[PDB]
C-alpha cells in the first residue's frame, strides 16, 4: 500500500543516515553473500571518504574486516587494501531506514540493508518492492538468517 | 387428692440432650406416661418422645431425655421458634409452648498474642464445645473483620477432636491498623457464634524508654489533696537520660473502653528530668474544680488520665508516655450479699450474709458492718428495727446476720455500712436492698439451707441440706422432692421421707463432678386437701470448686528461676485421662487473658441467690419451666428466661 | 499567649476541618503560608483555615522561647489530632503452637529459642470430660553479662570504619572483661593479629549499666567479608559471628542481554548458537570485576515459573519501590498468571511432588497477595493510589483489571466489585463516555500543548478504565456499567483517529479488541496501529512498535524503554484478540528478548501486559515437547558447564560467569523453546556520558546538618511545562549518615504535603512524587546525623527518575563531607589506607641494583612493564587519571600497546605517595589493563596499586650523581629486550 | 426499568443466615457500608444477560 516513491534524488551519505547508524544485508541475489553481513560506520566523515567496519560470520566464528567508503552522490567507490567494489544506491526509503544498492560486475548483483536497530515496515516492505522488480526473478539470499 | 410435676429447662435447645422429671403423687397403682416434644402449634411432627414407667420400685418418679434434632427443623424464611412439650398418660394429658433457641455450644477463638506488627503471622485455633461440654466434631467457619469494618478473609476447618487448627493469618506488609475481629461460627444448624479481637499497631523505633509510677491505683480521700507521681527515663544501652525536658498533662475520663477524655489545660506542669528521675504532686481538687466536678463526692468511679512528654536534651529526642487511668474511689470497700436470697419466709429467720471487698475486688477481714432495717407488714403499718452490728470474719471475708421478723411482714428494706475506725462517714461503704415476702394462699412457705458454704462445696464432699417448713397441713405432709440442676440441665431428682418426729430434716447430696462449677437446687413440698393442690417451694445458688474432669498439668525440667538461651529443656505433661493437648508458647511482655469456667455458667438459665416471689417464680428464677395440675399462677410474660440483676 | 491558643483550639476543636488548621501551625523554615497553601487540595475552607492558623503560628513564633514553643506544641498537638495506633515494642513469633495426644503423661523436649525474653508456656487440655486451661508456666531466658555490635548495611571499600557496639552488665555488681576482633584477610585493622585476633585490654563494666565498644576498620576487597567479636570475662567467652557488606566505589548500573533458542524453527527462523561478548564499559571502577549472571529457562512463560516457584523472594521490579497501591497489586500479577497457564493448559504435572499441595501454596499466595490492597481501599469501595490520599479512577481501574482477572481463580466479593464499578461509572463517567481524573495522581506525561495533552490523556484514561471493567465485568454483569461500556467505546471509536502517539492508539486499540471486534472504525484503528510497526529483519525476525508516531519522529530506538514495551504489549494483545497468528511470532520473540532475568521489565504497566501477552500467547499455541542439550562455554576458555533440559526440570538455576571471555550458548538439535538472558552489573565512576531528564542539585547546610536536594524536569520535545509524571527521588545516604525521619514524616503527612510518600531502606531515602515541575525546582530537606565516624568517606547518589519511565533519568553524586586536603598519611596508622596503591620510588635513588630493577620486571606476576611520560592530570570523583604517552615498551605480557599512543594511569585518590607531576618521564611496571573501545579505537588504562613498580626518570643529566643514576638505569633498559627472560 | 429505585435489605434470621429482600426477581442487591454488620440496607440494580 502507499506509495514507495522516497528520497528523490538518492543521496549515499543520506542513505547511510549520514554514518550514524549500523546497516544489516536482508536480501541479496549474490549467491556468495556473507552470513550476518553487518556494515557499521568505524571513523568521522573525513572528506568524500569514510571508514566503514563489515562484520559477518563464517559458519560459528564471527570476523570482521575493515573497509574504506569513497562516497560520490549517489555512488560508493568501498575498497580494502587492493580488493575494490563499485556500487550505487538506487532506491533509498523516505526515512532512509532501508536502501537498495546495485553492485557492478559481468552480472550486475542487487542488495537490500536496512537498520540494525529496525525499520518502519512500509518502508522496509517498499525496500523489498524495489530489490524484488531489481533482481526480476533471480534467486535471493537472505544473510540475516543464518542464525545471527 | 393425686398430682403430677414434670420439670424442664426453662427453654428447649436445638441439639441439646434435654433431660426432663416427671415426679407424680397420690397414686398407688403403677403406671405409665409418654413424654413428647412435638411441632408448634399442631402436634402433627414428633421431634422426639420417651415411656417412663412409674410404680412403688420407681418412687413414681422418672426421667425422659428428649433431643430436638437441627436437621429436623426448616430453614431459611419461617424458621421454628416454638415446640410443644407434651406429657401424656392414662391419669392426664398437658402440654406447653417452649422457645427454643438455635445457641448449642462454645466456640473459644485463640489466637497466639494480642497485638501483631507487620509482616507477623497470627497463630489462630479454636476449641469447639457442644452444650454438653465435649468436643462438638462440627466444622467451624472463622471470619476476619479489619479495622474499617470489612470481611477480609473466612476459611472452614472441619473438627475432629474438638480442637481446629486454622491456617496462619499473615499481616500484610502495610495494613489496615487498629481493632481486628474473629468472628467464629458453625457452617450448620446451629447459631453459636464466637468472638476475639487482636490489634495491629505500627512498630515505630523509640529513642528511649519512659515509665510512669503513680504513689498509688487509686485516689482515695487522703491523696484527693497530693498524689505523687515520678516519671523515670533510661536510654536502651541501661543508662539513665540525664538531662531532660517534662511534660505532663492531666483528664478526667469516663470508662477506660472509650477513647475520650477532657483534658485539664491547668495542671499542664513541666519539670525537668535529672539523673534518670523526675517527679511532681498532682492537687486533685484544686484542678478538678476546672471543669465543674469541685468536690470528691463527684469523680467517684471516674479515671484520671495522665500523659507525659519527655524530651532528651542532648540530643533533642522526644519520646511520649501514658497512664490510661487511674479510678477515683470514694471508698475504700465495696459490699456485696453472699448466699441471701432477697426473699422473706414468715415465721423463719432471714439470714444476711454481708461481704466487704478492697479496690482489688479481695475480701478484707475484720471491717465492722452495721446493718439497719425497716418493715412493712400487711397492715402497710412501718417498724425502723434496732441496728445490729457484726465483724467481717477474716476467714472467709464473710459479716454475718440473722433477723427475727415479725410473722406478718411483707417487705423488708434493709440497709448496709461499714464502720471503720479511720473512715469519714462519706467515705464509708453503703449498699440498700428490699426483700420481698413469699406468696402463699395457704399461709405456706419452705425455706431450705445446708449448714453454710464457707468453705466452697468441693467435688467429692456431702452436703448437708436442712428443710424447714413452715405452714399448717405441716403433720400431713408425706414427702419433699428435688431437682439438681448444673449448666442449664436437671442432672437429679428425688424424694425424700419425712420424719414426723422432727420440725426440719437434713437432707444429704453427694457434690459430683456434674455439679461444677455451680449448681441449683429446688426443694418442694405438696400441701393438699381440698381446694386445689399448692407447691411450696424454694431454691439455692450452689457455688462449687472448679475442677477439671480431665486435669492437666504441665510443668519445666529443670526447674529454675531463669534460663540460659538455647538451652535444650523438657516439658512434662500429665493428665488424668488420656486427653488433647494444645500448647503455646509467648513472650509474656505482649500482656503488659482468658477464663472459661466463667464464660461456661452462661447455660445456667437461673438467676440470683435462690428463692421466688410464689413457687412459679421459684422455678423461673431457677430456670425451670413445669407442667402441674396444682395451682401454676405465674407472673406475665413469664416465658424467656430471667436477666441477672444489676445495680 | 495561652489565651491566644486556647481560641484557635476552641475555633477548631470541633470544626469538621480541623487538622488543615493543625498542619498549617506546624513549623516551615522554608515556604511561606501562601506557598504552603498552594499545594491543598481537599478544598477551600481547609486552604482559609490552613492559612489563618498558619499565619498566626508564625506570628506567635517571634522571639519564642522553647518552653512557650513546646507548651503551644502542647496545646495545639492534643485538641485537634485523634489518635493512632502505633508501638514501641516488638514481640517475636510464638511457638510451641502444637497439639498433642496425651496419654496421661507425656514429655517431650526441645531447645529454648535465642532471645531474652519471658516465655510464657500455656497448656489447654481438651477431653470427653471437657476443656482444663493448666496453670501458665513461666521460663525467663536472660543473660547477665552479653555483648552486641552495630555492623552497618553497606561500607564502600577504602572508608574507615568506626564499628560501634556495647557491653551490657545487668549484674548488680561491676566486673572486668575485653572484647577482642577477629582478624579477616581483606579487612585491614590498625593493631596486628597476635594469636590471630586482636589483643585483650582489660577495662571494667559497672554494676546495671554498660561500656562503649568501638572498632576502627578499613575494608580492601569487595564482598561479604566474615568478623567474629570475642567478649571475655572471667566467667566465660562468648563469640559474635559477624558480616561485613562491603560494596564498590560509583554507581552501579545494569545492562541486559536476551536471547530465544528455536533450535527447529518452529516460530521463525532457527536460532542454536548465540555469543555474548565480554567488553568492558568506559568508565569502570578500577579493580573491580564486571560481573554478569546467565539465566536459561524452558519456555517463554520459564522465567516468571522460576520467579514465583523459587521462593527465595522475590520481587521482579526490585529497582522499583513500595509505597504506591500500583505496587501492591504488581506483587500478585507474576503469581497470577503463573497459576493462569497451569491452570489452563493444565501443566501441573511440572512438580516432582504433589502437584495439588503446589496449587494449594499457590492458591494462598494469590490470596495473600490479594489483602495486600485492602488497605487502599476506602470505604465507598474506591481505592487510593497513596493509602489515606484521595481515590483514584486510575487506581480504582487497575484494581478492577488485577481483581477481575484473579476473581477466576480466587473468587472475589461480588458486593465489592459492584460498588467498585458503581463508584466508576456513576461519578466520573462523563457524559461524552469518557472517564475523568478525581485525584492529582499523574501516572504518564504525554505530548502536545495543554488541549492537545488534554485529549490525549482523557483518551488514554478512557481506554485503561475501560480495560479494567472488562477485566471484571462477570463478576457483576449490570445493564448499568454495561451501558457505561457502550458510551466509553463510542468515545474511543470517534476520538481515537486522527492518532497523537502510537502509545494512546495501541492501548485504544486494545481496550476496543475486548470488546466489539466488527466495527469499522476499530478495524481502522487496528490498520493505523499496524502501520506504525517496526521490524527487524526482512523478512522479519522481530516486531515491535515505538511509542512515538512515524510522522513526528522516524528516528529507530537502540533500545528497548518502558514505553516501547507497552506499546508492544498492547498492539500483541489486540492482534492476539483477533486471533491474529500470522503477525505475533515475531512480535512474541522481541518481547521475550526484551525480558529481564526475574520475569519482570522495564516499569510496572509494561511488565504486566507483556507477561499477560507472553502467557496467553504460550497457552495459545500447542505445547511442544522439550528436549536440549544446553552447553555454556566460554570462547578461548574452559567450557562453563551444560545441561540437558526437558520438561522434568527446565527452570534450572543461574549461573555466574566468572571469567572475562566471551560466552557462548550452544544447543544441538532439539524440541522445544527456551529463552537465555545475561545481566551484566557495573559500577561506574562517571554519569555524565548519560542523558539527564532532570536537572539536580543537592547540598548539604549547616542549620541555625541538613541535605536539601532539589530536581526539576526537563520536558522532551513537544512536552509541555505541565511538569512529570509519578516521580521517585532516591537519595543515597553515604556510609554512617542517618536521616532525620520527622522531617520527612513532616513533609508527607500533612496537607500541604511536598512528597506523597517517603521510606528508608537500605541507606536509601526513597520518597515519592505526584510531579516534579519544569518551570522551578522542588526540594526535599531533612536533617541528617551522624551515626558513626567514617574516614575517606565515599560519596553518595541521587537519583530522580518517572516511575513509569524509568528511562527519563537522571543520576548525580554527592558526599557529605567537604573533607580536603589529602596531603599525606604522616608515618603509621597509615598500612591501612597506602595498603592497595602503589608507592613512588626515592627520587634519584641510586642504591636501586639494576639487577633488583630486573628481576622485578622479569616477574612473570607482572604483566607489563615500559617507560613514559606524562603529559595532563585530572581528578574524577574519586580517582585520579594521568594522560602520559608511550616511550619505550620493554615487556608486554597480554595485549599490546603502540609506541608513542596516549595511554591512560588511575589511582585512587586516597594515595598520596605515589604523587605524579605533569610532564616528568616515569618507568612505569605492573600487572593487568584494561582494553576499551573508544570512538572507533582501543583505549588502555593502567591502574596504580601494589607491586606497581614506579620511578622518576629525568631526561638530561644535570642532576649532579644522577649521571650515574641514569647509568645504571639505561642499563637496564639496554638489557632488558636484548635477553628476552 | 423494574428494579430502577426499590431498596434491598440483609438481615438475619433467629439461625444466624444472612438474607436479601427487596429485590424484585431478575436483579441484584448492591449493599452499602462495612461487610461485617448483619444488617445492611442497599438498593436493586437491574443486571443483564
Ligand atoms: C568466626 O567464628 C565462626 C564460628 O565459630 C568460625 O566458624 C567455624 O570455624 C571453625 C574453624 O575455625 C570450623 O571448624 C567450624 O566448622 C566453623 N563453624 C561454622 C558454623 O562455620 C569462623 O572460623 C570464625 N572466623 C574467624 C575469621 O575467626
Amino acid at each position: 500500500e502507499s506509495d514507495c516513491t522516497g528520497s528523490e534524488p538518492v543521496d549515499a551519505f543520506q542513505a547511510f543516515s549520514e554514518g550514524k547508524e549500523a546497516y544489516v544485508l536482508v536480501r541479496s541475489t549474490d549467491p556468495k553473500a556473507r552470513d550476518c553481513l553487518k556494515g557499521e560506520p568505524a571513523g568521522e566523515k573525513q572528506d568524500n571518504t569514510l571508514p566503514v567496519m563489515m562484520t559477518f560470520k563464517q559458519g560459528t566464528d564471527w570476523a570482521s574486516t575493515d573497509w574504506t567508503f569513497t562516497l560520490d552522490g549517489a555512488k560508493v567507490t568501498a575498497t580494502l587494501g587492493q580488493l575494490t567494489q563499485n556500487r550505487e544506491v538506487v532506491y533509498d526509503s523516505q526515512s532512509h531506514h532501508c536502501h537498495v544498492d546495485k553492485v557492478e560486475k559481468e552480472v550486475p548483483d542487487y542488495e537490500m540493508w536496512m537498520l540494525d536497530a529496525g525499520g518502519l515496515e512500509v518502508e522496509v516492505e517498499c525496500c523489498r518492492q524495489k530489490l524484488e522488480e531489481l533482481a526480476s526473478g533471480r534467486n535471493q539470499m537472505y544473510p540475516h538468517l543464518k542464525d545471527c | 387428692e393425686q398430682t403430677y410435676v414434670i420439670s424442664a429447662p426453662k427453654i428447649f435447645r436445638v441439639g441439646a440432650s434435654e433431660n426432663i422429671v416427671i415426679q407424680v403423687y397420690g397414686y398407688t397403682e403403677a403406671f405409665d406416661a409418654t413424654i413428647s416434644i412435638k411441632s408448634y402449634p399442631d402436634k402433627k411432627f414428633s421431634y422426639s418422645s420417651g415411656h417412663v414407667h412409674l410404680s412403688s420400685e420407681n418412687k413414681f418418679q422418672n426421667s425422659a431425655i428428649l433431643t430436638i434434632q437441627p436437621k429436623q427443623l426448616p430453614g431459611g424464611q419461617n424458621p421454628v421458634s416454638y415446640v410443644y412439650l407434651e406429657v401424656v398418660s392414662k391419669h392426664f394429658s398437658k402440654s406447653k409452648r417452649m422457645p427454643i433457641t438455635y445457641d448449642n455450644g462454645f466456640l473459644f477463638i485463640h489466637t497466639d498474642k494480642p497485638v501483631y506488627t507487620p509482616d507477623q503471622s497470627v497463630k489462630v485455633r479454636v476449641y469447639s464445645l457442644n452444650d454438653d461440654l465435649k468436643p462438638a466434631k462440627r466444622e467451624t467457619v472463622l471470619t476476619f473483620i479489619d479495622p474499617e469494618g470489612s470481611e477480609v478473609d473466612m476459611v472452614e476447618e472441619i473438627d475432629h477432636i474438638g480442637i481446629i487448627s486454622f491456617p496462619d493469618f499473615k499481616i500484610p506488609s502495610n495494613p489496615r491498623y487498629g481493632m481486628w475481629t474473629i468472628k467464629a461460627k458453625y457452617k450448620e444448624d446451629f447459631s453459636t457464634t464466637g468472638t476475639a479481637y487482636f490489634e495491629v499497631k505500627e512498630y515505630v523505633l523509640p529513642h528511649f524508654s519512659v515509665s510512669i509510677e503513680p504513689e498509688y491505683n487509686f485516689i482515695g480521700y487522703k491523696n484527693f489533696k497530693n498524689f505523687e507521681i515520678t516519671i523515670k527515663a533510661r536510654y536502651f544501652y541501661n543508662k539513665v537520660v540525664t538531662e531532660a525536658d517534662v511534660y505532663i498533662t492531666f483528664g478526667i475520663r469516663e470508662d477506660l473502653k472509650d477513647d475520650q477524655k477532657e483534658m485539664m489545660q491547668t495542671a499542664m506542669q513541666n519539670t525537668m528530668l535529672i539523673n534518670g528521675i523526675a517527679q511532681v504532686t498532682f492537687d486533685s481538687e484544686t484542678a478538678v474544680k476546672e471543669l465543674s466536678y469541685y468536690s470528691l463526692e463527684d469523680l467517684n468511679n471516674k479515671y484520671l488520665y495522665i500523659a507525659v512528654t519527655v524530651i532528651e536534651s542532648t540530643g533533642g529526642f522526644s519520646e511520649e508516655a501514658e497512664i490510661p487511668g487511674i479510678k477515683y474511689v470514694l471508698s475504700p470497700y465495696k459490699l456485696n450479699l453472699v448466699a441471701t436470697p432477697l426473699f422473706l419466709k414468715p415465721g423463719i429467720p432471714y439470714p444476711i450474709k454481708v461481704q466487704v471487698k478492697d479496690s482489688l475486688d479481695q475480701l478484707v477481714g475484720g471491717v465492722p458492718v452495721t446493718l439497719n432495717a425497716q418493715t412493712i407488714d400487711v397492715n402497710q403499718e412501718t417498724s425502723d428495727l434496732d441496728p445490729s452490728k457484726s465483724v467481717t470474719r477474716v476467714d472467709d471475708g464473710v459479716a454475718s446476720f440473722v433477723l427475727n421478723l415479725p410473722s406478718g411482714v411483707t417487705v423488708l428494706e434493709f440497709n448496709v455500712k461499714t464502720d471503720a475506725p479511720d473512715l469519714p462517714e462519706e467515705n464509708q461503704a453503703r449498699e440498700g436492698y428490699r426483700a420481698i415476702a413469699y406468696s402463699s394462699l395457704s399461709q405456706s412457705y419452705l425455706y431450705i439451707d445446708w449448714t453454710d458454704n464457707h468453705k466452697a462445696l468441693l467435688v467429692g464432699e456431702h452436703l448437708n441440706i436442712i428443710v424447714t417448713p413452715k405452714s399448717p397441713y405441716i403433720d400431713k405432709i408425706t414427702h419433699y422432692n428435688y431437682l439438681i440442676l448444673s449448666k442449664g440441665k436437671i442432672i437429679h431428682f428425688g424424694t425424700r421421707e419425712k420424719f414426723s418426729d422432727a420440725s426440719y430434716q437434713s437432707i444429704n447430696i453427694p457434690v459430683t463432678q456434674n455439679m461444677v462449677p455451680s449448681s441449683r437446687l429446688l426443694v418442694y413440698y405438696i400441701v393438699t386437701g381440698e381446694q386445689t393442690a399448692e407447691l411450696v417451694s424454694d431454691s439455692v445458688w450452689l457455688n462449687i470448686e472448679e475442677k477439671c474432669g480431665n486435669q492437666l498439668q504441665v510443668h519445666l525440667s529443670p526447674d529454675a528461676d531463669a534460663y540460659s538461651p538455647g538451652q535444650t529443656v523438657s516439658l512434662n505433661m500429665a493428665t488424668g485421662m488420656d486427653s488433647w493437648v494444645a500448647l503455646a508458647a509467648v513472650d509474656s511482655a505482649v500482656y503488659g487473658l482468658e477464663r472459661v469456667f466463667q464464660f461456661l455458667e452462661k447455660s445456667d438459665l437461673g438467676c440470683g441467690a435462690g428463692g421466688g416471689l410464689n413457687n412459679a417464680n421459684v422455678f423461673h428464677l431457677a430456670g425451670l419451666t413445669f407442667l402441674t395440675n396444682a395451682n401454676a399462677d405465674d407472673s406475665q410474660e413469664n416465658d424467656e428466661p430471667c436477666k441477672e440483676i444489676l445495680r | 499567649l495561652q489565651k491566644k491558643i486556647e481560641e484557635i483550639a476552641a475555633k477548631y476543636k470541633h470544626s469538621v476541618v480541623k487538622k488543615c488548621c493543625y498542619d498549617g501551625a506546624c513549623v516551615n523554615n522554608d515556604e511561606t503560608c501562601e506557598q504552603r497553601a498552594a499545594r491543598i487540595s481537599l478544598g477551600p475552607r481547609c486552604i482559609k483555615a490552613f492559612t489563618e492558623c498558619c499565619v498566626v503560628a508564625s506570628q506567635l513564633r517571634a522571639n519564642i522561647s522553647h518552653k512557650d514553643m513546646q507548651l503551644g506544641r502542647l496545646h495545639m498537638k492534643t485538641l485537634l489530632p485523634v489518635s493512632k495506633p502505633e508501638i514501641r515494642s516488638y514481640f517475636p513469633e510464638s511457638w510451641l503452637w502444637e497439639v498433642h495426644l496425651v496419654p496421661r503423661r507425656k514429655q517431650l523436649q526441645f531447645a529454648l529459642p535465642d532471645s531474652l525474653t519471658t516465655w510464657e508456656i500455656q497448656g489447654v487440655g481438651i477431653s470427653n470430660t471437657g476443656i482444663c486451661v493448666a496453670d501458665t508456666v513461666k521460663a525467663k531466658v536472660f543473660k547477665d553479662v552479653f555483648l552486641e555490635m552495630n555492623i552497618p548495611y553497606s561500607v564502600v571499600r577504602g572508608e574507615q570504619i568506626q564499628l560501634k557496639g556495647t557491653v551490657y552488665n545487668y549484674r548488680t555488681s561491676g566486673m572486668q572483661f575485653c572484647v577482642k576482633m577477629s582478624a579477616v584477610e581483606g579487612i585491614c585493622t590498625s593493631e596486628s593479629p597476635v594469636i590471630k585476633s586482636s589483643k585483650c585490654v582489660r577495662q571494667k563494666v559497672e554494676g546495671s549499666s554498660s561500656h562503649l565498644v568501638t572498632f576502627t576498620v578499613l575494608p580492601l576487597e569487595i564482598g561479604l567479608h566474615n568478623i567474629n567479636f570475642s567478649l571475655e570475662t572471667w566467667f566465660g567467652k562468648e563469640i559474635l559471628v559477624k558480616t561485613l557488606r562491603v560494596v564498590p566505589e560509583g554507581v552501579k548500573r545494569e545492562s541486559y542481554s536476551g536471547v530465544t533458542l528455536d533450535p527447529r524453527g518452529i516460530y521463525g527462523t532457527i536460532s542454536r548458537r548465540k555469543e555474548f561478548p565480554y567488553r568492558i564499559p568506559l568508565d569502570l571502577v578500577p579493580k573491580t570485576e564486571i560481573k554478569r549472571i546467565l539465566s536459561v529457562k524452558g519456555l517463554l512463560v520459564g522465567e516468571i515459573l522460576s520467579a514465583v516457584l523459587s521462593q527465595e523472594g522475590i520481587n521482579i521490579l526490585t529497582h522499583l519501590p513500595k509505597g504506591s497501591a500500583e505496587a501492591e497489586l504488581m506483587s500478585v500479577v507474576p503469581v497470577f498468571y503463573v497459576f493462569h497457564y497451569l491452570e489452563t493448559g493444565n501443566h501441573w504435572n511440572i512438580f516432582h511432588s504433589d502437584p495439588l499441595i503446589e496449587k494449594q501454596k499457590l492458591k494462598k499466595k494469590l490470596k495473600e497477595g490479594m489483602l495486600s490492597i485492602m488497605s487502599y481501599r476506602n470505604a465507598d469501595y474506591s481505592y487510593s493510589v497513596w493509602k489515606g490520599g484521595s481515590a483514584s479512577t486510575w487506581l480504582t481501574a487497575f484494581a478492577l483489571r488485577v481483581l477481575g482477572q484473579v476473581n477466576k481463580y480466587v473468587e472475589q466479593n461480588q458486593n465489592s466489585i459492584c460498588n467498585s464499578l458503581l463508584w466508576l461509572v456513576e461519578n466520573y463517567q462523563l457524559d461524552n463516555g469518557s472517564f475523568k481524573e478525581n485525584s492529582q495522581y499523574q501516572p504518564i506525561k504525554l505530548q502536545g500543548t495543554l488541549p492537545v495533552e488534554a485529549r490525549e490523556n482523557s483518551l488514554y484514561l478512557t481506554a485503561f478504565t475501560v480495560i479494567g471493567i472488562r477485566k471484571a465485568f462477570d463478576i457483576c454483569p449490570l445493564v448499568k456499567i454495561d451501558t457505561a461500556l457502550i458510551k466509553a467505546d463510542n468515545f474511543l471509536l470517534e476520538n481515537t483517529l486522527p492518532a497523537q502517539s502510537t502509545f494512546t492508539l495501541a492501548i485504544s486499540a486494545y481496550a476496543l479488541s475486548l470488546g466489539d471486534k466488527t466495527h469499522p472504525q476499530f478495524r481502522s484503528i487496528v490498520s493505523a496501529l499496524k502501520r506504525e510497526a517496526l521490524v527487524k529483519g526482512n523478512p522479519p525476525i522481530y516486531r515491535f512498535w515505538k511509542d512515538n508516531l512515524q510522522h513526528k519522529d522516524s528516528s529507530v530506538p537502540n533500545t528497548g524503554t518502558a514505553r516501547m514495551v507497552e506499546t508492544t504489549a498492547y498492539a500483541l494483545l489486540t492482534s492476539l484478540n483477533l486471533k491474529d497468528i500470522n503477525y505475533v511470532n515475531p512480535v512474541i520473540k522481541w518481547l521475550s528478548e526484551e525480558q529481564r532475568y526475574g520475569g519482570g521489565f522495564y516499569s510496572t504497566q509494561d511488565t504486566i501486559n507483556a507477561i499477560e501477552g507472553l502467557t496467553e500467547y504460550s497457552l495459545l499455541v500447542k505445547q511442544l515437547r522439550l528436549s536440549m542439550d544446553i552447553d555454556v562455554s566460554y570462547k578461548h576458555k574452559g567450557a562453563l558447564h551444560n545441561y540437558k533440559m526437558t520438561d522434568k526440570n527446565f527452570l534450572g538455576r543461574p549461573v555466574e560467569v566468572l571469567l572475562n571471555d566471551d560466552l557462548i550458548v550452544s544447543t544441538g538439535f532439539g524440541s522445544g523453546l527456551a529463552t537465555v538472558h545475561v545481566t551484566t552489573v557495573v559500577h561506574k565512576t562517571s554519569t555524565s556520558e548519560e542523558v539527564c531528564s532532570f536537572y539536580l542539585k543537592i547540598d548539604t547546610q549547616d542549620i541555625e546538618k541538613r541535605i536539601v536536594a532539589c530536581a526539576s524536569y526537563k520536558p522532551s520535545r513537544e512536552e509541555s511545562s505541565s511538569g512529570s509524571s509519578h516521580a521517585v527521588m532516591d537519595i543515597s545516604l553515604p556510609t554512617g549518615i542517618s536521616a532525620n525521619e520527622e522531617d520527612l514524616k513532616a513533609l508527607v503527612e500533612g496537607v500541604d504535603q511536598l512528597f506523597t510518600d517517603y521510606q528508608i531502606k537500605d541507606g536509601h531515602v526513597i520518597l515519592q512524587l505526584n510531579s516534579i515541575p519544569s518551570s522551578d525546582f522542588l526540594c526535599v530537606r531533612f536533617r541528617i546525623f551522624e551515626l558513626f565516624e567514617v574516614g575517606f568517606l565515599s560519596p553518595a547518589t541521587f537519583t530522580v527518575y518517572e516511575y513509569h519511565r524509568p528511562d527519563k533519568q537522571c543520576t548525580m553524586f554527592y558526599s557529605t563531607s567537604n573533607i580536603k586536603i589529602q596531603k599525606v598519611c604522616e608515618g603509621a596508622a597509615c598500612k591501612c589506607v597506602e595498603a592497595d596503591c602503589g608507592q613512588m620510588q626515592e627520587e634519584l635513588d641510586l642504591t636501586i641494583s639494576a639487577e633488583t630493577r630486573k628481576q622485578t620486571a622479569c616477574k612473570p606476576e607482572i604483566a607489563y612493564a615500559y617507560k613514559v611520560s606524562i603529559t595532563s592530570i585530572t581528578v574524577e570523583n574519586v580517582f585520579v587519571k594521568y594522560k602520559a604517552t608511550l616511550l619505550d615498551i620493554y615487556k608486554t605480557g597480554e595485549a599490546v600497546a603502540e609506541k608513542d599512543s596516549e595511554i591512560t594511569f588511575i589511582k585512587k585518590v586516597t594515595c598520596t605517595n605515589a604523587e605524579l607531576v605533569k610532564g616528568r618521564q616515569y618507568l612505569i611496571m605492573g600487572k593487568e589493563a584494561l582494553q576499551i573501545k573508544y570512538n572507533f579505537s582501543f583505549r588502555y588504562i593502567y591502574p596504580l596499586d601494589s607491586l606497581t613498580w614506579i620511578e622518576y626518570w629525568p631526561r638530561d643529566t644535570t642532576c649532579s650523581s644522577c649521571q650515574a643514576f641514569l647509568a645504571n638505569l639505561d642499563e637496564f633498559a639496554e638489557d632488558i629486550f636484548l635477553n628476552g627472560c | 426499568d423494574q428494579c430502577a429505585n426499590v431498596t434491598c435489605r440483609r438481615t438475619v434470621d433467629n439461625r444466624g443466615k444472612r438474607h436479601i429482600d427487596g429485590c424484585p426477581p431478575g436483579c441484584l442487591c448492591v449493599l452499602k457500608g462495612p461487610d461485617s454488620k448483619d444488617n445492611l440496607d442497599g438498593t436493586c440494580y437491574l443486571l443483564a444477560t
